[PDB]
């Protein structure tokens, strides 16, 4: 059970989570500053 | 790998249905 | 302001100097056969 | 040029596509024996 | 037009034609079970891939008899 | 909503257009392009193929490039905390790590810039012609760089990522595969060929038959960007062509499909022919010639004699080509012509 | 009229002929399944499975 | 067996050729307006 | 995958398409069934060419 | 037999460059 | 009679003619129809070729063993040279086809006919007032087929070394140039390719661009091209609309407005990259060659250390090594 | 054989004859204007 | 007008120019290695 | 040793007159 | 024809962009060099240096013949002093 | 079964106009695709999981 | 020996293309349509239908 | 039975022809050489 | 010589077949009235 490899996986996943999470956490926060119509 | 082509052609086909044989006036492009 | 042709031409020879390093370094560095 | 005023259209009905085809075939299955041989 | 017996039984069926959910109806609870299919086939992949490897799960010709 | 409101933002008219496909094409595209300018300089191959690859051993723009992993990782993924490099940068480097880095990346980072056509197009109002047209360069990306190894043995035979190293991956397909003999790669070059025969025709055609809209010899400023009359004589290509070649085009709306069709329909070709050649399905040989000149040695083609030449590929460069194999070959089971 | 590359789409919103369309389609696919096995069995060795 | 090499293709010509034509023709037929 | 499959076919008998899902796919436009239908099928060609 | 086929495909050719050029659609202007 | 020779040369010139016979056209349509059918009858039966002058004939024709993709017409043998070798200086047709005769008389006839055909594509140009300088695109095509039929035999000395009238024959000579001249490495050879593919890409960009920006006028059950009439006044597609798309695409100064610069680039491109790839089989005939990095990158002991360059070399060896079996005789191949 | 040579340089020089004398004939005046 | 400083182009810009000259001083330096 | 002292001064003699002939501006 | 960006031709005539980039350009560079020339992409990249791409004596090739143990594998072949 | 669906096929080319193809509402041809891949969805779920 | 010859046979070459350009330029300059054809007085429409 | 009202017409111009012609034939004379092996 | 039996009716079929289709249309089509 939890293996080094599966340890990795984890490490991969959440970093991954994070990149995708600060890109739409500034992304979403930069679009509600400026579009008015 | 030509179902690829195949997935690109229709899915295009039926988003793009509208301007399907050609598009019509207008003058916009560079201004928001 | 500074003209334009000016920022070129000496961009440009900026550009020749650093290539032109790089050719020599054909002849001299470990991309020679020497 | 002008256009040639001998000419008619040509047709060919139904039926006669099939009995056309009924006579390939069966003709075909009389003679690919012999074509083999 | 032309009814039949098969065809009333199956009318039900084939009639809410254009309803649809109003709003975003469903899509924030799909775009979860989307998330975990992802990860679902990187998982397995992973796998195949010998990139994910776990104790107990051999992928080779072996582990086979 | 935030969505509408992220929409908004996103899709905003900028000097350098984002969009929804910007949050796939921009980070990838980057990567891929960074990945090879950073392996190109700094990052070597002597430990993956026994070769020196980045300016900093010395190689220059030709020789320069990012070398497929060892043969040893078979078609690894190769994350940089996957089993193999495990969390180090060094030796994730080392290990040919990069390569699938810029292998994976581009991939999609070719998806995103697709589908950037397909929502630029859909905003814009235009037909998506040219996205489906960018479906060609996609399949050859994925054939080649993907396919093609995942039917080897690993990701080593794949082509590297540079100017020389992609050259060894033609020689290689002629002298193994004898890729030059194949019936798909043939469709490929005509319509590359004859792709770049179009483009060239069509152009000369077209400035050679323009009307006079201007008083001065260097016609260029003479053009309308407003639309109306046609910029050039239709008529007098029609005729031009039609009496020096005898065939002539006279539907602008067919002329520019065909220009279309010609080229993308040949890469496809060529794709076909690469998925091929990764089960080893080449087009190798002629089975009524080989037996011919086998029981007869004076009968000789030009078919003949390329085979010869492959063999002596093979020969000559399997040796330092695949190291993996520890490859053996005496001077005297060199096959060698008279003299040479 | 139709380009011979569009013949088909005369059945984009004709559900019945559709249906017929796609019978025909499995109709073969079932047919030269049990067909091309014919032509295997009429060849097939099975003196040797070794 | 030991048939005739050419007795195939013999068979696949003697068979299109002909009924090809008429195809070409009931269609051609069928297609005419009014 | 059968039970899951039966699952969310119940759901899909009942539950209705959002709106703006409905305008996005163009759903009640048969020819958007065909593109993601395809979109499957050479997704599982280039799965069983694999295994 | 396959210098036969070679041959006859080769003159189909050569005898559907001669119909392609000389009896081709007329190409009519504006009124077509 | 207006004066016979004044009406033929009204005849030759007349633009009413279903085929323009121009004045070049007086020289390229015997030329031409002499090459074509000389071609079509050896490809199909000429018999084996002593290409290499060592006794060793190659047969490359239909009847005598090959098939299309193999079939070829053999370049004159290596005895022969650059020796001009016309059927009547041979002793007999038999030892004009066995010296490879057919060769030079296709390749020359096609050359000069060829070249009048570029000629002519000035001539139609004249008598109809329109620009010329279409002739000038023909020429990359044309300094090719020159490169490699006139060029490269004249600079190694042989017409036995220029490319064979065929499928692999073509293939062989390409193999073997890459072995004795390194092509691949080579500036303008890559000149080529970049116009080569830049043209099929920019033939591609053209025509799904325009194809894709076409105002409508049709049914959507009904052809796109019937849209537009043959001799329209106004044009069939939104260039306007077009650049607006590309525009976006990449960056609008990035993209083309001008329809007129648009066709220029369209045409100069592959043109031009064309010109330097026939410049470069015409350079490499006199054996300057591509660049030699062999043995280049070495260690700190005098170690060398491979490049992709050296892995490049290798197969060129091979290639080397085993072209022309018999032929050599000595260590250096200086021919 | 000796016969073909000269055959072949009486052609020749019939085609090259009709094409210098061709251009000769005043070709610049052949042309839509101005002549 | 008054235009701003940092924008999207501004960004876009810099991720290319930055490190291209990081680069092209590194392999400047390369020209001097020997052994 | 160093003879790009020479090339330099030859290098920047190009712009310099017509460089001159911006600052005493005229027949350019 | 415009968009909110500043027009770069003004900026790259504009007195206040050089006064910026006659420090900044030249920074980068000078930094880049160093990169090099203090040797630190060597073990950045693990790229051998002219003295390390064999030991004294072996002519062998240091290649990479297992995925898992790579790793390890590498590492010893900086070892033999390689 | 093929000869079986050949048959059908036949039969559903000449009585195309079933009115269960027609909208109650519109009165024009119309099929409800969201619902259609429920049930085909269904059917497929249930068929994997007997297998 | 190979610097010269190869030297001035790229030089012969694109002086025989800048022979072509400038020839092909002057016939059309001295006749007068080197800057396009004439919208109105178009010479091919002037000219029979070869067809 | 009521004439079904989805049907339209096919067609398929010269030049069509001539450009189908043209791509079976070379594609035959690509191909057959393959096909004889 | 060796080639294969196949060969010739594989070659005739890929050539009959869709030039037949072709002229079956356009036939059917140059005889619509009007
Ligand atoms: C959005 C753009 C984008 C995309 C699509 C990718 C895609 C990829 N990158 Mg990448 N990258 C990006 C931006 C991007 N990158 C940026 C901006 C950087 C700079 C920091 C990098 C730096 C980078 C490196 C350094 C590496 C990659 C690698 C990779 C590849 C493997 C990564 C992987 O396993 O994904 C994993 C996928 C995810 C984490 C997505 C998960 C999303 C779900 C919805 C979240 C769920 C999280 C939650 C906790 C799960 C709960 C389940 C529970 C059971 C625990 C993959 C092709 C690797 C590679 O190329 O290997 C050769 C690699 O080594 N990337
Ligand atoms: C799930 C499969 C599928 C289905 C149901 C459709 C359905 C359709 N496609 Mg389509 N397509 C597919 C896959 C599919 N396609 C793939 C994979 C590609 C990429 C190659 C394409 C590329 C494509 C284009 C480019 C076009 C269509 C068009 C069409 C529409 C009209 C078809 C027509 O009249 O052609 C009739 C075709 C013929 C009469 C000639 C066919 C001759 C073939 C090529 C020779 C081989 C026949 C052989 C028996 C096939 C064996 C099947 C094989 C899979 C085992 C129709 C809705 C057209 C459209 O939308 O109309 C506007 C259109 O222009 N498709
Ligand atoms: C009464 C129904 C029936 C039965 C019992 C069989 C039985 C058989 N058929 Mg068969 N067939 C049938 C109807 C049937 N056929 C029909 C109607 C057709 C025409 C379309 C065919 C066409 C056909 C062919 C062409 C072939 C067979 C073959 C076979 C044999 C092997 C089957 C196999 O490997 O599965 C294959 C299994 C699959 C293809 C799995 C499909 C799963 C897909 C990918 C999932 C679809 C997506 C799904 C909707 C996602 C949601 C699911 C959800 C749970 C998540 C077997 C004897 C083979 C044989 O040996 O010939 C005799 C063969 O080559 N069949
Ligand atoms: C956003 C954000 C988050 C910021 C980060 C930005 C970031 C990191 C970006 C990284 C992206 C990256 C690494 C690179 C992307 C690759 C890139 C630059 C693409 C290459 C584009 C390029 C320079 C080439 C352009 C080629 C060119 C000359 C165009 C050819 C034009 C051509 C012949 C088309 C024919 C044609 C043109 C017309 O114009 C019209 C009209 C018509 C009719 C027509 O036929
Ligand atoms: C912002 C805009 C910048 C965007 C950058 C995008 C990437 C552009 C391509 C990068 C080219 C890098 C070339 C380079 O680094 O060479 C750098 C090399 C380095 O030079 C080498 O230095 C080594 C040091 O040990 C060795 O000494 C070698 O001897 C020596 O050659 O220079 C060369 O010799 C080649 C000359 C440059 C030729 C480049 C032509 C590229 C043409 C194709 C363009 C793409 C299409
Ligand atoms: C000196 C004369 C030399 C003879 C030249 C011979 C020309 C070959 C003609 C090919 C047929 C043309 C045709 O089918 O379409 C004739 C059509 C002309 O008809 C077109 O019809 C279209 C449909 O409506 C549009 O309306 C176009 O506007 C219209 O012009 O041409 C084209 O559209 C396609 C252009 C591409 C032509 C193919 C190039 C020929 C290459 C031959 C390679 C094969 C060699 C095999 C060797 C063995
Ligand atoms: C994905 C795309 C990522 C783009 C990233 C930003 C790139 C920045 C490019 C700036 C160049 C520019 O703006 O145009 C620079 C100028 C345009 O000049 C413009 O003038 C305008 C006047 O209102 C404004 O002043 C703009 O600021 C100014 O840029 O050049 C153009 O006219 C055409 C440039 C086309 C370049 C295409 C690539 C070819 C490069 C040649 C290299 C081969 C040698
Ligand atoms: C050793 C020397 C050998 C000498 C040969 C003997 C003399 C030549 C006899 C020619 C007989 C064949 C006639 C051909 C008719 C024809 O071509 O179109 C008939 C048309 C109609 O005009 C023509 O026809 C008109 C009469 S009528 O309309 O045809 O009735 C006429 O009035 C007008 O003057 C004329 O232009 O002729 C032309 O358009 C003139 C151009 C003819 C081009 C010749 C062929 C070009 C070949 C180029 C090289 C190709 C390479 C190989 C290709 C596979
Ligand atoms: C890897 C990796 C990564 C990435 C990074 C990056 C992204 C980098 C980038 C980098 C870059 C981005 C670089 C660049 C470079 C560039 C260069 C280096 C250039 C050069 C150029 C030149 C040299 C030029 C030349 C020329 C031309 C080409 C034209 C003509 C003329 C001339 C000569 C000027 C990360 C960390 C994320 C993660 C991990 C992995
Ligand atoms: C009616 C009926 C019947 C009968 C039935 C039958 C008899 C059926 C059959 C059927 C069949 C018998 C079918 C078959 C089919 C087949 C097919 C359908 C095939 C196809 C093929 C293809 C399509 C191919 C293609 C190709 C080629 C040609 C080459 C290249 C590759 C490929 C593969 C692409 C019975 C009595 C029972 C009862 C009921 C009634
Ligand atoms: C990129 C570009 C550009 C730029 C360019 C450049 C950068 C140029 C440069 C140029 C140059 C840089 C020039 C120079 C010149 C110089 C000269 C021309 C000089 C001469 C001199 C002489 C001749 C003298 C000599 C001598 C001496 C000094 C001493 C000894 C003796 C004697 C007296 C001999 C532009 C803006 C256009 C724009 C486009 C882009
Ligand atoms: C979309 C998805 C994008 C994902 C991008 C992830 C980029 C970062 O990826 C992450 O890099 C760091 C190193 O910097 C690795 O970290 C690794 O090295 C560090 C030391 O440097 C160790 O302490 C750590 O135990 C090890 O895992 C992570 O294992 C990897 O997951
Ligand atoms: Mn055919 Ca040019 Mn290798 Mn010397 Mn012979
Ligand atoms: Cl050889
Ligand atoms: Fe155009």
């Amino acid at each position: 059970t939890i293996t080094p490899s599966l340890k990795g996986f984890f490490i991969g996943l959440l970093s991954g989570a994070v990149v995708l999470g600060l890109t739409f956490a500034v992304l979403i926060a930069i679009s509600q500053i400026d579009k008015v119509q | 790998l030509l179902f690829f082509f195949g997935h690109i052609w229709h899915g295009a086909r039926t988003l793009f249905r509208d301007v399907f044989s050609g598009i019509d006036p207008e003058l916009s492009p560079e201004q928001v | 302001r500074i003209p334009l042709w000016i920022v070129a031409t000496v961009a440009g020879m900026g550009v020749i100097v650093i290539v032109g390093l790089f050719f020599y370094g054909a002849y001299a560095g470990l991309g020679s056969s020497l | 040029m002008e256009p040639n005023p001998n000419r008619q259209p040509v047709e060919l009905n139904r039926t006669s596509l099939y009995l056309g085809l009924l006579l390939i075939l069966v003709l075909a299955l009389l003679f690919s024996s012999y074509f083999f041989n | 037009a032309r009814r039949t017996w098969l065809g009333d039984i199956l009318r039900p069926l084939n009639s809410e034609y254009g309803k649809v959910a109003p709003g975003w109806g469903t899509t924030p609870l799909m775009a979860v079970f989307m998330g975990l299919f992802l990860v679902f086939l990187l998982i397995i992949l992973e796998i195949y891939n010998s990139t994910l490897i776990l104790d107990g799960v051999n992928v080779s010709w072996k582990a086979l008899g | 909503g935030w969505f509408d409101i992220l929409d908004d933002w996103l899709k905003r008219d900028r000097f350098v257009f984002v969009g929804w496909s910007g949050i796939l094409l921009f980070p990838c595209a980057y990567l891929a392009l960074g990945g090879w300018l950073t392996g190109t300089t700094f990052v070597t191959s002597w430990y993956t193929h026994g070769l020196a690859s980045s300016y900093l051993e010395g190689c220059n723009f030709l020789t320069v490039a990012v070398s497929t992993p060892a043969n040893s990782m078979g078609h690894s993924l190769l994350l940089l905390w996957g089993p193999e490099a495990q969390g180090d940068f060094t030796r994730w480097c080392q290990l040919g790590g990069l390569w699938t880095f810029i292998a994976l990346h581009g991939a999609f980072g070719l998806i995103g810039f697709m589908l950037r056509q397909f929502e630029i197009a859909r905003l814009v109002g235009v037909r998506p012609y040219n996205a489906i047209a960018f479906s060609a360069p996609i399949a050859v990306f994925v054939s080649v760089f993907l396919i093609y190894p995942l039917g080897q043995s690993s990701w080593f035979f794949a082509p590297s990522f540079g100017v020389a190293a992609i050259f060894r991956f033609l020689l290689f397909f002629q002298g193994f595969h004898n890729w030059t003999l194949n019936p798909f790669h043939m469709m490929g070059v005509a319509g590359v060929l004859g792709g770049a025969l179009l483009c060239a025709i069509h152009g000369a055609t077209v400035e050679n038959t323009l009307f006079q809209d201007g008083e001065g010899a260097s016609t260029f400023r003479a053009f309308n960007p407003t639309q109306a009359e046609e910029t050039y004589s239709m008529v007098t290509a029609n005729r031009f062509w039609s009496q020096i070649f005898g065939i002539a085009f006279s539907n602008k709306r067919w002329l520019h499909f065909f220009m279309l069709f010609v080229p993308v329909t040949g890469l496809w070709m060529s794709a076909i022919g690469v998925v091929g050649l990764a089960l080893n399905l080449r087009s190798y040989d002629f089975i009524s010639q080989e037996i011919r000149a086998a029981e007869d040695p004076e009968f000789e083609t030009f078919y003949t004699k390329n085979l010869l030449l492959n063999e002596g590929i093979r020969a000559w460069m399997a040796p330092q080509d695949q190291p993996h194999e520890n490859f053996v070959f005496p001077e005297e089971v060199l096959p060698r012509g008279n003299a040479l | 009229g139709l380009p011979w590359y569009r013949v088909h789409t005369v059945l984009i919103n004709d559900p019945g002929r559709l249906i017929a369309a796609h019978l025909m389609h499995t109709a073969l696919v079932a047919g030269w399944a049990g067909s091309m096995a014919l032509y295997e069995l009429a060849t097939f060795d099975p003196s040797d499975p070794v | 067996m030991e048939v005739n090499q050419l007795g195939l293709i013999a068979t696949a010509l003697f068979v299109l050729v002909p009924s090809v034509f008429l195809i070409i023709l009931y269609v051609q037929t069928e297609s005419q307006q009014k | 995958a059968g039970i899951v499959g039966i699952i969310a076919g119940l759901f899909h008998i009942l539950v209705r398409p959002p709106q703006r899902l409905y305008k996005a796919l163009r759903m009640g436009n048969i020819e958007t069934v065909l593109s993601s239908s395809i979109a499957a099928v050479f997704f599982a060609a280039f799965v069983v060419a694999g295994t | 037999m396959e210098t036969i086929t070679y041959v006859f495909i080769f003159a189909c050719i050569i005898a559907l460059f001669f119909f392609a050029i000389f009896f081709r659609e007329p190409p009519r202007i504006t009124k077509k | 009679s207006a004066n016979l020779w004044e009406r033929f040369c009204n005849w030759v010139t007349s633009t009413d003619n279903r085929l323009y016979v121009g004045w070049f056209g007086v020289i390229m349509i015997p030329t031409l129809l002499a090459a074509t059918i000389c071609f079509v009858i050896a490809f199909i039966a000429a018999p084996p070729v002593d290409i290499d002058g060592i006794r060793e004939p190659v047969s490359g024709s239909l009847l005598y063993g090959n098939n299309i993709i193999t079939g070829a017409v053999v370049p004159s043998s290596n005895a022969i040279g650059l020796h001009f070798y016309p059927i009547w200086e041979a002793a007999s047709l038999d030892e004009w086809l066995y010296n490879g005769g057919p060769y030079q008389l296709i390749i020359f006839h096609f050359l000069l006919g060829a070249s009048c055909y570029m000629g002519r594509q000035w001539e139609l140009s004249y008598r109809l007032g329109m620009r010329p300088w279409i002739c000038v695109a023909y020429s990359a095509p044309l300094a090719s087929a020159f490169a490699v039929f006139l060029i490269y035999p004249i600079g190694q000395g042989s017409f036995s070394d220029g490319m064979p009238l065929g499928i692999s024959g073509t293939f062989n000579f390409m193999i073997v140039f890459q072995a004795e001249h390194n092509i691949l490495m080579h500036p303008f050879h890559q000149l080529g390719v970049a116009g080569v593919f830049g043209g099929a890409l920019f033939c591609a960009m053209h025509g799904s661009l325009v194809t894709s920006s076409l105002i409508r006028e049709t049914t959507e059950t009904e052809s796109a091209n019937y849209g537009y009439k043959f001799g329209q006044e106004e044009e069939t597609y939104n260039i306007v609309a077009a650049h607006g798309y590309f525009g976006r695409l990449i960056f609008q100064y990035a993209s083309f407005n001008n329809s007129r610069s648009l066709h220029f680039f369209l045409a100069a491109w592959p043109v031009v990259g064309v010109w330097f790839t026939a410049l470069g089989i015409s350079t490499m005939a006199f054996n300057l060659n591509g660049f030699n990095f062999n043995h280049s990158v070495i260690d700190a002991k005098g170690n060398v250390i491979n490049t992709w360059a050296d892995i490049i070399n290798r197969a060129n060896l091979g290639m080397e090594v085993m072209h022309e079996r018999n032929a050599h005789n000595f260590p250096l191949d200086l021919a | 054989m000796e016969t073909l040579k000269i055959t072949v340089y009486i052609v020749v020089t019939f085609f090259v004859l009709l094409f210098v004398f061709g251009f000769l004939s005043g070709d610049p005046a052949r042309n839509p204007k101005r002549k | 007008v008054s235009y701003p400083i940092f924008t999207v182009r501004w960004v876009a810009v810099h991720t290319l120019a930055v490190p291209t000259i990081f680069f092209l001083g590194a392999i400047a330096a390369m020209q001097f290695i020997q052994r | 040793i160093a003879q790009l002292t020479m090339i330099a001064m030859i290098g920047i003699a190009g712009p310099m007159i017509i460089f001159l002939l911006a600052v005493r501006r005229g027949n350019l | 024809g415009t968009t909110g960006e500043r027009p770069f031709s003004d900026i790259i005539t504009s007195v206040r962009y050089w006064v910026i980039h006659s420090i900044t350009i030249p920074a980068l560079f000078i930094a880049g060099w160093l990169f090099v020339s203090t040797g630190l992409a060597y073990d950045v990249f693990g790229t051998p240096r002219p003295d390390s791409y064999y030991a004294q004596e072996q002519r062998s090739i240091p290649l990479v013949t297992d995925r898992f143990e790579a790793k390890q594998q590498v590492e010893t072949f900086l070892e033999q002093l390689k | 079964l093929s000869g079986l669906l050949f048959l059908a096929a036949c039969w559903h080319w000449v009585y195309w106009d079933l009115e269960l193809f027609r909208d109650p509402r519109t009165g024009e041809p119309a099929l409800d695709l969201p619902k259609m891949f429920g049930i085909h969805l269904f059917l497929a779920g249930l068929l994997c999981f007997g297998f | 020996r190979s610097w010269l010859a190869t030297s001035h046979f790229v030089l012969a070459f694109f002086f025989l293309v800048g022979h072509l350009w400038h020839a092909g330029r002057a016939r059309a300059a001295a006749a007068g349509f080197e800057k396009g054809i004439d919208r109105e007085s178009e010479p091919v429409l002037s000219m029979p239908s070869l067809d």
